[PDB]
């Protein structure tokens, strides 16, 4: 539990920068990293 | 070009405008090349897509219009030709087929380019289209320039091309006091001819693209 209520607040502004666009596997890493461009370019837009 | 668009009979549309008619080279003064380019203007959400390198065209287009440059200078000599005729003679008769010997081979090359570059190269990326995709599938549609003997890969095929384009320009200075001085011209044009059915045979051994020219170029002949 201790972990796991850091985990859990050590992660949240990192979700608000992936709420903007809406080791690991990298089948989709790659992917996150174009799935962000796509909306910061439709803010624009 | 503003008198241009007007002759087209099809476009005077916003997309029509943004075509600056520009040049790249400044000409000091019979040869076979005019540099001019043409480049086409996009806004921002398409210009993040149609790359400022897919200038590229611009090396297809100067090809293309290159072109053209014989089939109306060529057409001329048809037409300067005309006025002449009562003035029939072995002389005469024997002069006008060199010109339909000549014609007939850039009309058989053209033929190719509106085969390949035009029709189905745009089969192609035309029914495969239905983000990052459309920038892969534009970067394979134009590289049209395969296609187009602009590769330096079969760039020998492309450096006889300029040795037949010339002859038919000199052919056309001469528009019969100086007969015999174009009847060794047109000896020189059917023995390079003669020449590029071999260049091309033997490079067919090392491309299926260029496999439809050797039947274009022969076609009951040797």
């Amino acid at each position: 539990p201790v972990l796991l209520s850091l985990l859990k607040t050590s992660c949240e502004p990192y979700t608000r920068f992936i709420h903007d666009w809406v080791v690991f596997l990298k089948h989709i890493a790659h992917d996150i990293y174009v799935c962000g461009k796509t909306i910061n370019l439709l803010k624009l837009c | 070009l503003s008198k241009a668009l007007q002759c087209s009979l099809h476009g005077d549309t916003p997309h029509a405008s943004n075509l600056s008619l520009a040049l790249k080279y400044l000409p000091e003064v019979p040869d076979v090349l005019s540099c001019l380019e043409l480049r086409y203007k996009v806004d921002w959400p398409l210009n993040i897509v149609i790359t400022e390198g897919c200038s590229k065209y611009s090396g297809v287009f100067s090809f293309l219009l290159q072109l053209k440059l014989m089939m109306w200078a060529l057409k001329d000599v048809c037409f300067h030709l005309k006025r002449t005729a009562m003035a029939g003679s072995v002389q005469f008769r024997q002069l006008q087929l060199f010109k339909h010997e000549m014609q007939h081979f850039v009309k058989v090359i053209q033929g190719y380019i509106a085969n390949q570059i035009l029709h189905v190269t745009w089969c192609e990326f035309r029914a495969r289209l239905a983000l990052e995709e459309i920038q892969r599938a534009h970067a394979e549609y134009l590289h049209a320039v395969f296609r187009g003997l602009l590769t330096e890969k079969a760039a020998p095929v492309m450096n006889v091309i300029h040795s037949i384009f010339s002859l038919v320009l000199k052919f056309r200075s001469q528009l019969h006091p100086n007969f015999a001085l174009m009847q060794q011209s047109y000896n020189t044009f059917k023995y390079y001819s003669h020449f590029l059915f071999k260049v091309v045979t033997k490079l067919v051994n090392r491309q299926p693209h260029l496999e439809d020219f050797l039947l274009r170029i022969n076609f009951n002949n040797y």
